[PDB]
């Protein structure tokens, strides 16, 4: 019963060299082949290479002239280094035995993109006449133009959590990615009650308390 | 190098039911080595049947495998509540471990009507350079919907674009919203604003539009 | 007409390389020059460098064999990188147009200085027997030893509005800044109500409501 | 490198008062290319004076330049309340870009008294290991103020730093403050403490002190 | 009276070098020795190298082949670079003098560990009869598993800081820590007052409040 | 490399009482080239004797230090309140220095008695895979506090830690929590959970057990 642990480097810039390592606890370590498994969106799991504590390696022609791949017996630790990485080896890449059959990693998240940490610029999203459909409501507050991945959005400090919708973050044609959250409220909730949207960015350290204006 | 090729990745069905997946294999799979994985979201894939016919240890008896030759089936006889994930076909007879495009399950519902609305650019928007127009769609089950933004009343091809949520862990419906990233020279410059929407839950397509300057 | 967004690592420490960028949008980006302007306190405006779409670079003989710049003609986006920098480099970075004649960016605040991120430590101001000159006295509470520039000061939460002084922030000869806050109030006054100063520092997640005793 | 130098910035014009600035050059400016830049706080600088002698479009007539070869002079005929900001002079017939140092215009009044005020330092700064002692001057409109800390009856300098408040909105006045930072060992020894404060709003100089042991 | 200010990488991951500055403020800078200190837990002090101005380096025979020292003359500046850091790293690294007989550093925590950052979970603990001595009892809410250090556990929003006594993180051997706090509080201001479990892990960003009650 | 080594490990005298610390060496120090540090919580050391027999500048008269040879003896005459933190002793005379193991001083005061409080396993967390089993002591003086736990009136050891808080700066005493992690099987079939616990407040050791099934 191993326990394999990833770790490496998330982010990354264009024509940069990846390099992940996996390390290897349980039981015996020699006499198995260790083998790197990249699953991107859009495309499915794809299968990189193999290496064994001798140094012999197995490669994927496609990614031949890219892979490179080391042994540390001494501490139980293999690593990949793919050369030359663009925009689609953004992908989950994951640590498992020779055919992945039957223990795996836990997957590493590696993104390559050209950009510098930015804050995000939340912006009100208004509930117009038409949002007014007697009962139902539509609010939110579009955060756009952030580079790191992870932000996360609430409503009242937590306070409201049903109807809320948060969008995934998409990637515009500008190396940053943008985000919307949304919730549907009574106009009696609307015109008794105030609604903030906390939408914080750790990269940045920049927390905005954004009100809607109907 | 394989290619192998699954169903339709958005098969749907009720909890309770039996589920055919099928992995049409490129070239004939020596010893029929195929496995049929699964991967639950935020986890890494789990084997279920190896061999195309036999299941792994500490699998349950309702994944069955079956087929030959290049045409493998997996079955499910009861769609439990925990099995509702993406499923892939490896094979490992060949040197190259292939894996298939892999289907998802989700749960089928009785069909909805989206919740139409849209919203005008903010003013700090607006003076930020770009103005954003985005209409949402709320509570709809069937994941398929076309959203055709109209502005001056003319149709608006790839300057848009839109993401949807993930399947509600409570009622089992999907959200969309559409938005329309415009300049603000090109967005001062037209009068009207509408996105179409087309859903089976609304014979009549239903549109909704604004118009700049006034609220 | 243009509008330029500006984004950058605005916290630095001494020998990092400064990474500045800006963004142009409204009118085309080719066929111009693109201006990177520096206002330090105590000295005046400097011109750093420019740069086009096609990579043609002017450098101020000053600041020479430090600056270099890039330029992203796909996003429309020019960017600066000011090496090994010191803390001479505390001033606010402006992209602008050809001499910036037209348009202007809005500004980076970039601090560089060698403190690791520290809380305000506030201190009761009692007011002494002499400066309560009968009818007139002076409360406040001292702030010291924190880092990070920005610290906004209240008092009652916003009720005492009249009479607040809020000194500008000073950096003593430890690396670490100290500000003041003051407000005028009545002597008999001092008895009836309770004043008290909500201090709070966003880079160090901290919000005091220390009351000032006699 | 031109090197470009300007008036004292601390000229002080009553509002609805014609205000003249100079930008000396260090040599001769090509073609007369000087420009003019008004910088509010908080904002980035704008045109005023393109050529020396036109003013930009977009701007009020109330802006006059004038001067050329290597002085040249800025003229406002009418100080409106949206005119006291930093003027800075730009030179751009040579290859580097070089900026004046900037004056700056602010309200002139009637002369007020600085209102006094000093404070001991308190019991946990002093079990912190610092002691900090502060005296404060409110409503005093020259900007000059001479607070000097004197303990006893001793020249103390360099060993205390100030704070100048900005214009006022309502009735255009300062407030100074400034702090005597000590060691405990030279807090504990010494037994007065004071800063005198010299003003030219009155005529003979003041000082307000305080002796450690008595409240 | 020299100021020593240092600054590095809080956080490593195994097989990965670790870096450390420490600047150098007041005095003179040449014609000295300046030492890099490390104090691990368990263990006592110990004494990493030297290095002055003209770059003679000196150095412990234990740490003799991993450690690197650099100095830059220019800035008043010197670097420690240690090779490889396992998890026996974990210590506080300190700047002095060649003794450390005038002037220290401030204390910079560095931690060794292969694992990512999780969001805490916290488990209810309800008091037992047995616990329950009539009017004597403990409750609290266990947090598992977390993986960077920094975590606090408040009652009631600070409403309740009387009898709370806050346990130390554990590092289990997944690589994730474990805290446990609890409060002694009366049966019947138990049944009366309802105590909630804050917690607010700031590299998750993650506010569960949990009540646990008999 | 001189292994230096102090004898007293945890020194524990009511405050105002004499103090001696004992630094044994390894070797014999070139010219009573050693020295003692002390290191207040939160701070980096700072020296207290130089040459193990004279006093740092700013050191107040109250410590005092002597020995030679192999022998060192650090003597604080009065315990300060602030006086009770770790204190290290440093060698010079060989080319690496090295420092001692540490030793730490604390507040005395009478011998209080542990409350012994047991808790079971949670059902999320019993659900989770993880049987955790805690059992707390609260506000007892001497350090020294043993947790043996056993399992079905059986004895196991190694599968549980400890974790002590540091000592409380109202009552001067201390909570001590113990953490037994089991398995899913192991705590189903397992029927009497209790941990053991001896200490010199009570002359017969005390055992408060729960069982599984019921409260």
């Amino acid at each position: 019963e191993v326990q394999l642990q990833q770790w490496g480097a998330g982010l990354l810039k264009p024509s940069e060299t990846l390099s992940l390592t996996c390390a290897v606890y349980g039981e015996s370590f020699s006499g198995y082949y260790w083998s790197w498994i990249r699953q991107s969106p859009g495309k499915g799991l794809e299968w990189i290479g193999q290496i064994n504590h001798s140094g012999n390696t197995n490669y994927n022609p496609s990614l031949k002239s890219r892979v490179t791949m080391s042994v540390d017996t001494s501490k139980n630790q293999f690593s990949l280094k793919l050369s030359s990485v663009t925009a689609a080896d953004t992908a989950v890449y994951y640590c498992a035995r020779e055919l992945g059959h039957d223990y795996w990693g836990q997957g590493t998240l590696v993104t390559v993109s050209s950009a510098s940490t930015k804050g995000p610029s939340v912006f009100p999203l208004a509930p117009s006449s038409k949002s007014t459909s007697g009962g139902t409501a539509a609010l939110g507050c579009l955060v756009k133009d952030y580079f790191p991945e992870p932000v996360t959005v609430s409503w009242n400090s937590g306070a409201l959590t049903s109807g809320v919708h948060t969008f995934p973050a998409v990637l515009q044609s500008s190396g940053l990615y943008s985000l919307s959250s949304v919730v549907t409220v009574p106009s009696s909730s609307l015109g008794t009650q105030t609604y903030i949207c906390n939408v914080n960015h750790k990269p940045s350290n920049t927390k905005v308390d954004k009100k809607v204006e109907p | 190098e394989i290619v192998m090729t699954q169903s339709p990745g958005t098969l749907s069905l009720s909890p309770g039911e039996r589920a055919t997946l099928s992995c049409r294999a490129s070239q004939s799979i020596s010893s029929s080595y195929l496995a049929w994985f699964q991967q639950k979201p935020g986890q890494a894939p789990r084997l279920l049947i190896y061999g195309a016919s036999s299941r792994a240890p500490g699998i349950p008896d309702r994944f069955s495998g079956s087929g030959s030759g290049t045409d493998f089936t997996l079955t499910i006889s009861r769609l439990e509540p925990e099995d509702f994930a993406v499923y892939y076909c490896q094979q490992y007879g060949d040197s190259p471990l292939t894996f298939g495009g892999g289907t998802k399950v989700d749960i089928k519902r009785t069909v909805a009507a989206p919740s139409v609305f849209i919203f005008p650019p903010s003013d700090e928007q607006l003076k930020s350079g770009t103005a954003s127009v985005v209409c949402l769609l709320n509570n709809f089950y069937p994941r398929e919907a076309k959203v055709q933004w109209k502005v001056d009343n003319a149709l608006q091809s790839g300057n848009s674009q839109e993401s949807v949520t993930e399947q509600d862990s409570k009622d089992s419906t999907y959200s969309l919203s559409s938005t329309l990233t415009l300049s603000k020279a090109d967005y001062e410059k037209h009068k009207v604003y509408a996105c179409e929407v087309t859903h089976q839950g609304l014979s009549s397509p239903v549109t909704k539009s604004f118009n700049r300057g006034e609220c």
